[PDB]
């Protein structure tokens, strides 16, 4: 677990797609926000992203290309060209108040707010938008389905593929105690999701069987931050709490879990790893690059 | 950059996190700065607030919401929302009551509500309360007293109350110090006691945050500076201490102000130098460092 | 002894009159009371109505 100090409070942390090798990273929370692409694995600063505007959305639009979306609700994307080290900013819109999560469904570039603003695959012009005000859960469950989650937890399928503008159907808890902080949707089937309780606990959902609380928990402390999982060990995962923390629940094992990482340090940045980050809900600087 | 006020600038003062600024002038506007994530302060915006020239500023706590109020020689204070959607500052309201231009203007601290003082030519501290925090027009006139004539500065006791009570100290020309509390349920403003050895005018006052210290903290720019520490204890409940006199100014000490904390003091004056003082752990006051322009 | 005042704030001797004098039989001086119509109206008569005020300090009736 060969720890880095960037110096710099991270925000963002992708295995890029190209193992969990090529890292990039944004760094929010800095006097000009920043991004740094194919740092570091050695120095390797190829493209730290002299940046006005902070990262919001964010995804690796191809192997060369980077996707993103920058604070005040805008948008913000560039295409990576690795081998001459320059770019060019792809996106730029104004007024996509910022968003709160960041889905996808290939190549709409579907997200959540904290108002819905569908731009796509070159899709300059702000095509759908089902402006409904939100009261930070975001995915494509089937194409192209999505669930808006409100900061009372508060899921609710809607779509943007027929017409309009209220959701299809809901999810929700009996008390609605925490807030849009982080939900599961599994890979292992596209209608299978849970949730982590802001409390420290699970919530595990069924789309077909019922629409109950499966799965609680009561294990970590604080409020919930951001799961590893494996990208081809659907089942592997591991669970955390936003100090920064790590309790390893193997998953794949049956309840493992103890003190997971390199811990104890303040928090985390954001989650891709395969073959790496679960990044905390308040994104502080930490490092490991061992992940298998 | 240039606050852009054709005529003099009386008075500065930041917001609750620092981040913004007001401005006041005699040129009759009052102008508010954004400091930028991209470090440089730019005007948000100006406008003439009055008919008279602007000597004083102040702005609410931020749970009211952003409230900036004004003091004129035309007689009047003003109280100001800004909008959002956004003329980005609507008047609140206007406090006609004053019969003379009026020097200062100040809310009082947070946990009192919107609640501000005034002193003015008429020499009558005046005290105004919004008793509806809806309605930020509904200012009530909650207490008058009588002071003297000429010079003027207000400054509340910045103290979180459930731990203390209310107090303010009133600077009128001067080397003569007046200061005040307020009583149990008289509701009433007493003079508890005096700053004495005051010299010359009394430019400026500031009483200090009171964060982890028992005593109470009043430094005056007269043309010296000077530090008083009030200890109430328990008829009568105050005693005051003269903690030290400074004059390395050799001057008129416009400008007295303290730190957040109350950690810091500082001190500028015609030497054009402003002073940081530091304490000391014998609770003498030291400078710590001088900056000149 | 505000519950004091509010114990003599509750009675009322008659409506409708300014019965400040009412507070009086309290015993309990408002400033709030006390605050001059003929003074609004004037906007010499300021003079009087501040002597009045003074004398009234130094009676009630």
């Amino acid at each position: 677990f060969a720890a880095k100090f960037v110096s710099h409070k991270i925000s963002r942390t992708r295995w890029r797609p190209v193992q969990p090798d090529v890292f990039a990273t944004g760094s929010w929370d800095n006097e000009e926000n920043k991004v740094c692409v194919w740092a570091t694995s050695d120095p390797k600063q190829l493209c730290d992203i002299k940046h006005p505007g902070d990262v919001m959305d964010m995804q690796f639009l191809d192997k060369e290309r980077i996707v993103t979306g920058s604070s005040t609700g805008t948008v913000t994307i560039f295409r990576h060209h690795e081998n001459n080290q320059t770019l060019s900013v792809n996106q730029r819109w104004e007024q996509a108040a910022p968003c709160t999560a960041i889905v996808c469904s290939s190549p709409e570039i579907v997200s959540v707010g904290e108002r819905i603003n569908c731009f796509r695959a070159e899709s300059r012009d702000v095509l759908r938008t089902i402006d409904d005000a939100d009261s930070h859960g975001v995915t494509f469950l089937r194409t192209t389905e999505i669930l808006t989650v409100n900061s009372v937890g508060q899921l609710k399928l809607w779509d943007l593929r027929k017409q309009g503008n209220d959701p299809t159907q809901i999810f929700s808890v009996t008390g609605e105690r925490v807030p849009l902080h982080c939900v599961d949707r599994h890979p292992n089937q596209q209608h299978v999701v849970a949730t982590g309780g802001q409390d420290g606990m699970l919530c595990i959902w069924d789309v077909r069987h019922g629409k109950m609380p499966m799965s609680l928990l009561n294990a970590h402390e604080a409020e919930m931050w951001e799961v590893h999982f494996h990208p081809s060990n659907p089942d592997h995962l591991f669970t955390c709490s936003e100090d920064g923390s790590l309790w390893h629940w193997d998953a794949s094992a049956q309840l493992e879990i103890t003190n997971l990482l390199p811990s104890s340090t303040l928090s985390v940045n954001s989650l891709d790893v395969l073959g790496l980050v679960c990044g905390t809900d308040a994104e502080a600087i930490y490092v490991t690059r061992r992940l298998f | 950059i240039a606050a852009d006020h054709k005529d003099l600038i009386h008075d500065v003062s930041f917001d609750f996190h620092g981040r913004r600024m007001a401005t006041c002038s005699s040129d009759q506007s009052v102008k508010v700065w954004d400091k930028s994530e991209n470090g440089n302060w730019h005007c948000t915006a100006s406008w003439k607030t009055h008919s008279g020239s602007v000597w004083r500023v102040t702005w609410a706590h931020p749970e009211f919401g952003q409230v900036l109020a004004s003091c004129s020689f035309d007689r009047t204070a003003a109280v100001w929302e800004e909008i959002v959607g956004e003329s980005h500052w609507v008047k609140r309201t206007t406090l006609v009551d004053s019969r003379t231009s009026v020097t200062d203007v100040k809310f009082a601290p947070k946990h009192m509500g919107l609640m501000l003082a005034t002193c003015s030519a008429d020499g009558v501290v005046r005290i105004y309360e919004a008793p509806d925090v809806m309605n930020l027009s509904q200012w009530s006139l909650q207490h008058e007293i009588s002071c003297k004539l000429s010079c003027s500065c207000i400054s509340w006791n910045p103290s979180s109350s459930r731990a203390h009570s209310p107090m303010i100290a009133v600077g009128s020309d001067d080397g003569k110090v007046q200061i005040y509390e307020y009583n149990e349920n008289t509701r009433k403003y007493a003079k508890a006691e005096t700053l004495m050895s005051v010299s010359d005018p009394v430019h400026d006052i500031a009483f200090a945050p009171n964060l982890g210290r028992s005593f109470h903290i009043l430094a005056v720019a007269t043309k010296d500076v000077r530090i008083f520490t009030m200890k109430p204890l328990r008829v009568t409940k105050f005693e005051i201490h003269t903690v030290a006199q400074f004059d390395n100014h050799n001057s008129q000490v416009w400008r007295v102000s303290w730190n957040i904390t109350g950690t810091v003091l500082a001190s500028s004056g015609d030497d054009g130098t402003v002073r940081l003082w530091k304490a000391n752990y014998m609770d003498n006051w030291k400078c710590i460092g001088v900056l000149k322009g | 002894d505000v519950r004091s005042p509010r114990l003599f704030p509750s009675s009322h001797a008659k409506r409708t009159s300014s019965m400040g004098l009412l507070q009086s039989k309290f015993a309990s001086p408002s400033i709030s009371r006390i605050s001059t119509a003929q003074g609004s109206h004037s906007p010499i008569l300021p003079v009087t109505p501040w002597s009045v005020p003074a004398p009234l300090a130094p009676v009630i009736p």
